[PDB]
């Protein structure tokens, strides 16, 4: 008998840290009366089966933690010492700050005399660290509450995607998940590190390998990742566009794509107008004085009912494949090479390698993360990715797809219920200002005349009135419609986004800061700015496990509290295991966990904290008035509880949703109180409530379905590795998105060995089909408006095919491939004193600001210190012996730092001359642990696109400098 | 009795065993500071049983030879260390007659410690300056009677770590040894007969670390 086991209660969880979605058994003490004795890998669980990464591997570290936070604490104006508080006095003045606040500040109707009903006085950070259920209460609150400038982690990492993807496939999610990565003949890993940030996925990466697949790291280091690859191909910062132009010419000129599935499944048929057009790097419609596009210079010609003309025989000059093919030829081997820093010989090895995955008995993958697609033109990145897999027939299909890494465990579910500026959940919009009633809001969708569309999207009405009946079930949706703030229509998106967020600090334009589940202080770029503006705050509330460099950024580096102002609000939550609820993998897996410990000391569940806070907000509203109480006052709470605590279990059920009374949809007859099976069977009347229609489905009648541990499988859901009934995935439990291209027109799989979905006996097998209807009945992109995988995009700023426009602003000067040097719908200063191109990244062994993880003695064992990564050129330029102290500068900042020399660093050839770069990386900060080193950020400007709203942490200009001691 | 085969051209060196090791027995961490690389621990200790050990090779052409050695006691067939021990004291280390597992025990306070230590052939044993027992890797023996993996096995996601009965340990380390040959062909297995702990090189056992192999 294991001592260490016996008398404690076993549990199953799912690793708090990033989004492969590990299995985790708990064993708590007493027979869960107690304290976790022990946390390890979850045999069972089919993603991981047992297997952690260090970081998994130390959660139980992680919260049986004598560093935890115990109780609230509270900062007063001015001073110098935490005093801990009791949970009541500190949501009882947090409450009556947000009243203040909210009734000095809030706007009934913006200077336009347009309904707004909005607050701008209060932001929120946070967080991809919360349980779903917690996200989707949150979002609620802040906009109940009237906020329009709500932000989180998504914004950086994964903001990007959802545009690129949903262009090109309809939807911004990862296309296929973790397991499905061992079909693949052939795994390109280019803006990733997956070894080390997502590690558990290399066990399925090899597994491929193990079955002859070959695996290709492009990356401009040498990682843990590349020591394990077939092929390791070093890329200059920044050219990624070139590299994967050059690709889409190779497939192209050697007849590579899949000319059955191109010519049935993407828009190459689709006829572009006469108005389009490409010269000297600029695409038709452009606006020089404000450096735009007007965009419907690149419509399609439609026909007489308004559907985009087609050529079947893709003879047409203007199909799409042959404006793609004109607008490639420019990207050959040579240039490619010059620019990318990649040898000819290994260009063509890796192209040859990837588009031999064309054949329909062969699929390839692309895996990428966060890489460097944050610049300008990531977006275009993305959808070279995405065209490269539709011109192979990789969309679908059973170890194809385009795999975007999420990167925190819940980053998938945070965005999809909201916590970004721009979308309520489900990824429906905030209005703006010019959406004055709901009917002028739901007349914005695209429609369709082409009968093989299925359009989804058409079906928006339901969901929005769903939602608003799920947070005020007793008023009519149109009156509901009026209760939610609204941003401008005048304003640029971006001004309600991360980086404008922490520009109006600064500028003392908020009184109160929510930083909720997260490290700002740390994480955001340019911290001695945000560290100081922090300052311009009359109140700041930081939910977290630990104090940490935001909590308590009055008494940081170079700082005097006695001239701080602002009141801080420490309140601890509780730890991953300390709780339930479920959490979105970055495959859409909406996994259950379940609390093995109790909250340790007087921690609470985000759930609760929210829920009182919430609580007590409307209790002044009720006793005081104030400005517009109605969306405070009538907002549904009494579903988000039981027992007098926050219920993930109740959330949940009404994310999925419920029927309001007795109604018959769908051919079918249903009664009041009954869950709602599915999206489809949503209304628009009032007869429905769903919190997400994302989640109709998961949570039914038959009970919870994402907490599933069922791993009955048919032979052909096995032999890929579906696992249908572990846990549940959205939507509606398609786990390979637009899985109806993974067959021919009468149902039959290109690849019958490898099937996704296969038409057997009047039925689609194997994966639930994405889309209902016969074979060769329906376009299988049911997302998108016209039915079609995208190669041409005109939806996009930057125009409709991908181009290259260098994203280096300080070391080049020349673009091989046009006049326009820089992106034209986009100021470094490029100070000569700091010429190396400074980055940031992560390693293995710590989490994001390392907040959590520089408080496991484990982990800081392995990796104490802040470290910069060198060439051995550099080293020897300036001097420096590894291990040496290094001070690293820029216009920002400056820290200190170990040198790592190293040839996993070769400097890049620029135009004939060698640019060097050094790494650092993100993890550290000044609280914990001593002589770690302080944030990677003191150093990175918090310049962003003008487009993206997003900050440069992966190429910024930097110096580096031996620090000498005594001799 | 029980072997581990460990397949170290599928290493990625995540240090997931690493940590599963200190988490299962709720070891200490070391004070360690970085003096120019991601190996840290520097060495195995009397509260270290495992650490991941870092060499790069230059090569020819981009990126290196990355190798990557997460060192254990070989938990030997016929260990000199309990040889040793034996001369002043037995029942200091002990075999288990079931898995093979070599164990040391509260004796080896009692027993010439440093002599213990140079009769490895691996370097593996470590002493504690104040109690001036012995520690290393114990085979998770507790966990393998009970029906559990290793520790450090069950956590790996790679398939570095592999677990069993000695035969069909080394029938899969000889069927892996072909395969990878064909990728690497200095691959070798480390003193396969004289060892629990197989361990596949890549090359030269030696490059990975200067006790790799006896
Ligand atoms: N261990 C660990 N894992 C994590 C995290 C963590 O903190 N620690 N964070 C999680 C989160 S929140 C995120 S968003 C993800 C991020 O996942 P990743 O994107 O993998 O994270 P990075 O290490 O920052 O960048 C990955 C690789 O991009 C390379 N790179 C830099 N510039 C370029 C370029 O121009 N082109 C190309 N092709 N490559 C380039 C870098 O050298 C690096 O190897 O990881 C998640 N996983
Ligand atoms: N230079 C540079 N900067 C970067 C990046 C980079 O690559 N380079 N990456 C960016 C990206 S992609 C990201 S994801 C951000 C990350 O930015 P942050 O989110 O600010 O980083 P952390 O605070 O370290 O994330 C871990 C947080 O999760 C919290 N947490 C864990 N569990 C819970 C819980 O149950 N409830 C609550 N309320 N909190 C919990 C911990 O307290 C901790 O604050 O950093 C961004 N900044
Ligand atoms: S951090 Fe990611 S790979 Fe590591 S154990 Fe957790 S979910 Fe798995
Ligand atoms: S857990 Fe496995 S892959 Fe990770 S360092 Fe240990 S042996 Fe290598
Ligand atoms: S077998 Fe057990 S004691 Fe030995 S290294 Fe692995 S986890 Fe540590
Ligand atoms: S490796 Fe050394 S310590 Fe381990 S059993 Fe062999 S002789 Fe003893
Ligand atoms: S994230
Ligand atoms: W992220």
């Amino acid at each position: 008998e294991l001592q260490k086991l016996q008398w404690a209660k076993q549990t199953t969880s799912i690793c708090c840290y990033c989004a492969v979605g590990c299995g985790l058994i708990v064993h708590t003490a007493k027979d869960g009366q107690g304290r976790a004795v022990n946390v390890e890998g979850d045999p069972d669980h089919p993603i991981n089966e047992g297997s952690l990464c260090p970081k998994g591997a130390s959660i139980f570290q992680l919260g049986e933690n004598d560093q935890r936070g115990t109780q609230p604490l509270y900062r007063a104006p001015f001073s110098d010492t935490w005093k801990p508080v009791t949970w009541d006095f500190a949501l009882t003045e947090i409450a009556k700050r947000i009243k203040k606040t909210r009734d000095a500040s809030f706007t009934e109707k913006n200077a336009a005399g347009d309904l707004v009903n909005r607050t701008e006085a209060i932001a929120s950070f946070g967080s991809a660290a919360m349980d779903n259920e917690e996200c989707w209460a949150y979002g609620n609150i802040l906009r109940s509450l009237g906020l329009v400038y709500i932000e989180h982690q998504a914004r950086i990492x994964h903001s990007p995607t959802v545009p690129a993807l949903a262009e090109s496939f309809g939807r911004g999610a990862m296309t296929n998940h973790w397991n499905d990565l061992a079909n693949s003949d052939c795994i390109l890993i280019m803006g990733s590190n997956a070894a080390e940030n997502h590690p558990i996925a290399f066990k399925w990466v090899l597994r491929a390998k193990d079955k002859g697949a070959t695996l290709i790291h492009v990356d401009p280091r040498f990682t843990r990742t590349s020591a394990r690859c077939d092929v390791y191909a070093p890329i200059r910062s920044g050219a990624d566009i070139p590299f994967l132009g050059g690709l889409i010419k190779y497939i192209l000129d050697n007849k590579l794509y899949f000319t059955d599935y191109v010519r049935e499944y993407t828009n190459a048929s689709l006829i572009v107008g006469e108005k389009f057009s490409f010269k000297d790097g600029l695409f038709s419609g452009y606006d020089a004085a404000n450096k735009k596009y007007d965009k419907s210079m690149w419509a399609f010609e439609l026909d007489a009912n308004g559907v985009p003309k087609r050529d079947p025989a893709l003879k047409h000059p203007r199909c799409v494949i042959n404006l793609l093919k004109k607008h490639y030829e420019r990207y050959n081997l040579d240039k490619v090479a010059a620019i990318t820093g990649t040898s000819k010989e290994q260009l063509q090895q890796v192209y040859k390698a990837y588009a031999a995955t064309g054949k329909p008995d062969k699929a390839g993958t692309i895996m990428y993360a966060m890489g460097w697609t944050q610049h300008s033109v990531g977006v275009q990145n993305i959808r070279a990715m995405a065209m490269i897999q539709l011109l192979l027939g990789n969309i679908g299909v059973a170890g194809g797809g385009v795999n975007a890494l999420r990167g925190e465990s819940n980053v998938q579910g945070s965005t999809d219920q909201g916590l970004l500026a721009h979308i309520w959940p489900g990824y429906n919009p905030v209005p703006n200002s010019k959406a004055a009633t709901l009917e002028l809001y739901n007349a914005a969708t695209p429609q369709s005349k082409d009968p093989m569309s299925v359009n989804w999207w058409q079906n928006r009405p339901k969901y929005v009135a769903s939602y608003l009946k799920a947070l005020y079930p007793d008023e009519e949706p149109a009156a509901a419609y009026d209760y939610l703030p609204r941003i401008d229509a005048g304003r640029k998106l971006t001004d309600y986004f991360w980086l404008n967020i922490f520009e109006k600090m600064d500028k003392g334009e908020f009184k109160g800061l929510f930083a909720w589940g997260m490290n700002p202080a740390c994480g955001g770029a340019n911290a001695n700015k945000n560290r100081k503006a922090m300052g311009k705050l009359e109140w700041l509330v930081n939910v977290n496990l630990f104090e940490n460099e935001t909590s308590s950024f009055w008494k940081g580096p170079g700082m005097n509290p006695a001239e701080i102002g602002t009141e801080v609000f420490f309140l601890p939550c509780c730890v991953s295991i300390e709780k339930e609820g479920s959490v979105a993998n970055s495959g859409r897996w909406m996994q259950w966990r379940y609390r093995g410990p109790k909250p340790y000391a007087e921690t609470k569940p985000d759930g609760d904290i929210m829920l009182d806070m919430f609580k007590k907000v409307r209790e002044l509203y009720a006793k005081e008035g104030g400005a517009y109480p109605a969306p405070i006052a009538k907002l549904n709470i009494a579903d988000w509880e039981e027992h007098n605590e926050f219920s993930p279990t109740k959330v949940a059920k009404l994310m999925n949703g419920y029927f309001l009374k007795d109604t018959e949809v769908g051919g079918k007859q249903f009664k009041k109180g009954q869950q709602v099976p599915s999206f489809a069977f949503l209304t628009a009347d009032g007869s429905t409530c769903s919190g997400n229609w994302l989640h109709a489905g998961s949570f039914t009648d038959a009970g919870n379905l994402m907490a599933r541990r069922d791993k009955t499988q048919t032979p052909e859901q096995a032999r890929i590795g579906l696992f249908p009934n572990w846990s549940f995935c959205w939507p509606v439990n398609r786990r390979i998105l637009y899985n109806r291209a993974s067959v021919d027109k009468t149902g039959k799989p290109w690849n019958p060995a490898k099937a996704v979905i296969e038409w057997k006996d009047g039925k689609w097998v194997g994966d639930v089909v994405d889309g209902g209807g016969d074979p060769g009945t329906k376009h299988p992109f049911i997302m998108q408006t016209h039915g079609f995988g995208a190669l041409y995009g005109p939806g996009r700023e930057e125009g409709p095919f991908p181009e290259h426009y260098e994203p280096l602003e300080c070391p080049v000067s020349k673009n091989p491939f046009s006049k326009q040097l820089h992106n034209p719908v986009a100021k470094a200063v490029c100070d000569p004193r700091y010429p190396f191109i400074g980055t940031t990244y992560r390693v293995t062994e710590h989490w994001q600001t390392g907040l959590m993880t520089r408080r496991c003695a484990w982990l800081v064992e392995a990796e104490p210190q802040i470290f910069c990564e060198i060439s051995k050129e550099l080293a020897k330029l300036r001097g420096i012996g590894n291990g040496d102290t290094v001070k690293v500068s820029s216009l920002r900042g400056a820290l200190e730092a170990v040198a790592i020399v190293t040839e996993r660093i070769r400097p890049f050839k620029i135009e004939g001359v060698d640019v060097h770069m050094v790494g650092l990386p993100w993890h550290y900060g000044w609280m914990v642990p001593k002589n770690g080193g302080d944030t990677a950020n003191l150093l990175t400007p918090s310049a962003g696109d003008p487009n993206t709203g997003i900050p440069e942490t992966k190429a910024f200009m930097v110096d580096v400098r031996k620090v000498w001691s005594h001799p | 009795g029980k072997m581990f085969f460990v397949d170290l051209s599928r290493c990625t060196a995540c240090r997931g065993c690493q940590i599963a090791c200190k988490q299962w027995k709720n070891l200490p961490a070391e004070e360690t500071r970085n003096t120019g690389s991601h190996q840290n621990p520097p060495d195995l200790s009397y509260v270290t049983l495992k650490t991941v050990r870092f060499t790069e090779k230059s090569r020819k052409g981009p990126g290196i030879d990355w190798l990557f050695f997460p060192e254990q006691c070989r938990h030997c067939v016929e260990p000199p260390c309990k040889g040793q021990a034996d001369v002043d004291l037995e029942g200091a280390v002990v075999k288990d007659e079931t898995t093979g597992a070599v164990l040391f025990t509260e004796l080896t306070a009692k027993v010439d410690g440093e002599s213990v230590r140079s009769a490895c052939p691996y370097d593996i044993p470590r002493i504690d300056p104040v109690t001036k027992r012995l520690s290393k890797c114990d085979m998770c023996n507790d966990r393998v009677q009970n029906g559990l993996l290793p520790a450090c096995v069950k956590t790996c996601p790679t398939g570095t770590m592999n677990f069993g009965d000695e035969q069909e340990m080394l029938a899969l380390a000889e069927k892996r040894l072909a395969e990878v040959k064909k990728t690497y062909p200095g691959a070798v297995l480390g003193d396969p007969n004289d060892v629990r702990v197989v361990y596949l090189f890549t090359r030269d056992p030696k490059d990975f670390y200067e006790h790799a192999v006896a």
